[PDB]
């Protein structure tokens, strides 16, 4: 009875399949893939952020030169300068007039915002998708368990053992190269660590926040201070993190395909509705009811009464139930034409009980399996009027 | 043991005695242990008594 | 020093204070860590 | 304590959202046609504008500023 | 007081018992296909072995 | 002059290419891919280890039953038992004789060795390969820098900027599924977390060492204690971590293809010699010597004198150098037939200096570019006798 | 040893205790010794401490 089932990847709607175990009473499913969070394999390549030209205070030798050296600070720009007369609080102070030397030095450093407000590149591989699958199973009526997709993983949470996927729809909405910012995720071809052109994205490129080493192509060019005054002309491109916040591109949670949402959290891409998942469950046999205890319902009749050719469960149909015992009777349309809101219907001794459903074909000729009794609920449906609210329960469009 | 090796100690001397004899201990059962465990099923082995009567 | 039921306590099942549980011949160095029920 | 743009005026058409819209400030609107064809849109809106969105069968979502994202069945 | 070998891992197949098996000591396993064709088997197993 | 170069992936041997910049003096390379450590993208799926049936001490109710409950311990096996007479230090102690009840309970728990001596599964993706490339460049004579393979990453360590790969030889010697143990790495199809059959590998399956939850299919079956004595028959498969240490398979550092070594370290696979790498460098132009300062060497002559048809640099050849100035002269065979030990040769005014090399064709007709002067060092070679030591410098076998 | 067999001597009596347990000692290495030697290479074995802290 290990109920294999191909199953559409779509998040917010149950998939009430039916266990046709030969010998005992069938049992309905209710498989709602409440989430499709993905979490691909990734690598933190480098944080970037806007620089801060945290200038070390220049040297001023008063009569003669002060040769600079290339200190190992990131992008340590330093250039000796002569021909000053530095006004500092008493007019000038160095008594020479051309031998007055000024050595300006400036290096690039991570902002304090780099720790917290920072873009973040990644080389993104495929990884392994997940889900908090609820099944309000059978008469168990509950399990809300986190699972995987790889087609040999069980998750014995509740009582049922369930194996999912691998899904066929391998579209990772993440591209190979991704930039990430706070919550807005950008599938951007970041240039690389160690290379980013100044002004362009990644002018600062630190491996992480702690990493004292980095790559700072900022085109930081010191110029001589003017007219014998102490200061430090640092001529520099404002960061490619400054832009990339107001001349950027749009976020993947606003431009992705096939229906995904995003988080700066394990780097999941939630709820990506695409393709199918070959899902298979091993039910606990204890949860089964033996066949000789559920009422046999045959010699019945089914008919629509007001079929709504729609998404919400507007389709209805009375069923002239013709039972033997009285009790519950799980139901399902093995044809995917009709999706039913009721998993189970209570029965007195051969009464009648309408259920709700939804279809996509004008003439819904769908079988209905009322606990081992098939029936065609043939009829005709009506279009609605009022179509602006969230996503459907029908999801069965085909040739009609 | 490949052999058997016996001996007391009178107190002034070791004064032992030793001999060859092929020894094994299969327990009765389709398990070929080397030694009796603490647990498991009981079943009809062959064995000598503790007693004298 | 706990006392428990040794399985083949010389003769047979006695109750020795040094009743051996959790034998661990799982290392490599010729060594076993043992628990007696006795606390020396 | 942060921003919020005035609510939209939702208007139905056949697989199409007319939206007469009227913000306080320039608002970046954007959408995601949830087909594997994404077909998104972006436009800062500061001038009030009646816009349009060819919604598909499976759904679209709609982001009136930092107001939360909406979603829509257009069968 | 006597021997006992760790329980087997029963595995189903079509008219076939796969048995991943893992003893403590050399264990003589044996069977009897209850047809009038006996077709028995004997093998001491000390090394863990998946059999059929 | 950004010297693109396809380049064989092979670890322990330099690759002394030649910079043919039009206008200034050429400069030799010496590119030795000292390492090819890989570090694929991976995921810790579950640690396993051998169980420990750390039995909680059974209950003994003396007259009547004690119903057990299914406590949430991993593989919490518990079975009530009656019909005892438990000898405990005073003979029996419970005065009844059949109403004497004994409730045995045992759960599975990680060993103390699980923290330290533990196999370790992984779902292994491809990731990104690395190297501590030494270049004793030109006259720079040194840089030993750690680099990447992705074909836009520079590493400005030293003075040169160098871009490597992506390599064409994407054989990750790791399979998709891998088990890892201390240092011996096994490309094993581990069953999964949550499933592993008892006795088989992964009978215990803990996500990590800290993870109190796990999956313990050990087939732990308690049996009743014998003949009215206190103890706990736990009948159990010794672990699939016990086996897997003496009925295992061999390690990937002993069965891999295409020449790899392994570490329980970042999960690299070092020194995988396979295929080529399209490597390209931007030299510092300052390191160049202008063309008008190196001696022009033409009107020369080259000839082998004792060519050894071999791997070690046994091939030799005098060269009747015909210089203009006197100084150094970088050398290289642009044909891959001949691999030369000397990058550079010193020159007096038109002297002669032998170099060493190695070839693979009986008639080595290889050009030799002595600092912008080509020459065929045609000749014939001799086979050696003494072939049992580590790996070659020749690596140029072709049709001969 | 196929078993493990423990015991002190109080002085009036032997007073020992014994048990079944499968024991082996593979050293870590591709050599399957039965016992640790005096020499050879050192390499990362698993082992218990001398200490209490």
């Amino acid at each position: 009875y290990e109920h294999t089932a191909v199953m559409p990847n779509k998040v917010g709607i149950p998939y009430k399949a039916l266990v046709e175990r030969p010998g005992y009473a069938p049992v309905h499913l209710q498989i709602q893939l409440v989430n499709t969070r993905i979490i691909p394999s990734t690598n933190l390549e480098y944080i970037t952020c806007k620089y801060k030209t945290k200038v070390p205070s220049p040297v001023v030798k008063c009569c003669g030169a002060t040769q600079c050296t290339s200190k190992p600070h990131p992008d340590y720009q330093c250039q000796v300068f002569t021909g000053v007369y530095p006004f500092m609080w008493g007019g000038a102070y160095c008594f020479c007039d051309t031998e007055n030397t000024q050595m300006s030095e400036a290096y690039v450093e991570r902002s304090e915002e780099c720790s917290i407000d920072h873009a973040k590149a990644y080389k993104v591989h495929t990884g392994t998708v997940q889900a908090m699958v609820n099944i309000t199973y059978g008469s168990v009526s509950w399990r809300s368990a986190d699972v995987y997709v790889n087609g040999e993983t069980p998750a014995k949470i509740g009582d049922a053992k369930l194996i999912i996927g691998p899904l066929s729809s391998a579209w990772s909405p993440f591209d190979n190269k991704v930039v990430v910012y706070g919550h807005e995720v950008y599938n951007y071809d970041f240039p690389e660590y160690g290379t980013g052109k100044a002004g362009s994205f990644g002018d600062l490129q630190s491996r992480t926040s702690t990493s004292n080493d980095l790559y700072a192509n900022t085109n930081l060019k010191l110029q001589r201070p003017q007219a014998g005054i102490v200061h430090t002309p640092f001529t520099q491109a404002p960061s490619g993190f400054e832009r990339w916040k107001r001349d950027k591109g749009a976020p993947l949670n606003d431009v992705a395909p096939f229906g995904c949402s995003i988080a700066l959290e394990p780097l999941r891409a939630e709820n990506c509705a695409v393709g199918s998942i070959p899902i298979s469950i091993d039910i606990p046999d204890a949860a089964f009811t033996r066949i000789s205890e559920t009422p046999t319902v045959s010699d019945l009749e089914c008919k629509i009464t007001e079929c709504t050719y729609a998404s919400d469960f507007g389709g209805i149909a009375t069923v002239a139930y013709k039972s033997s015992k009285a009790g519950n009777c799980p139901i399902h349309s093995p044809s995917g034409v009709a999706v039913i809101k009721e998993n189970d219907v209570t029965l007195a001794e051969s009464g009648s009980f309408t259920f709700h459903f939804s279809t996509a074909n004008i003439h819904p000729a769908f079988k209905l399996q009322v606990c081992t009794s098939a029936v065609t609920c043939k009829g005709d449906c009506k279009p609605p009027k009022d179509h602006i609210v969230d996503y459907p329960a029908q999801h069965t469009e085909s040739f009609t | 043991g490949d052999t058997v090796t016996v001996g007391f100690h009178d107190g002034p001397n070791r004064h032992t005695c030793t001999v060859a004899h092929k020894v094994e201990f299969r327990p009765v059962g389709r398990e070929k242990y080397r030694h009796p465990p603490e647990h498991g099923v009981e079943l009809p082995c062959n064995r000598y008594t503790h007693k004298r009567a | 020093p706990y006392i428990a039921d040794c399985p083949n306590c010389g003769h047979s099942r006695c109750d020795s204070p040094i009743a051996i549980e959790e034998v661990r011949g799982d290392a490599h160095a010729g060594v076993i860590r043992i628990q007696t029920s006795a606390m020396f | 304590i942060a921003t919020l743009a005035p609510e939209p005026l939702v208007e139905h058409k056949h697989r199409t959202l007319i939206l007469h819209l009227h913000p306080d400030h320039p608002t970046l609107l954007t959408t995601r046609s949830l087909g594997s064809d994404a077909n998104p849109t972006r436009q800062w809106i500061e001038r009030p504008t009646t816009v349009n969105f060819t919604v598909t069968g499976e759904g679209l979502e709609y982001t009136w500023g930092n107001h939360p994202p909406k979603r829509v069945w257009a069968q």
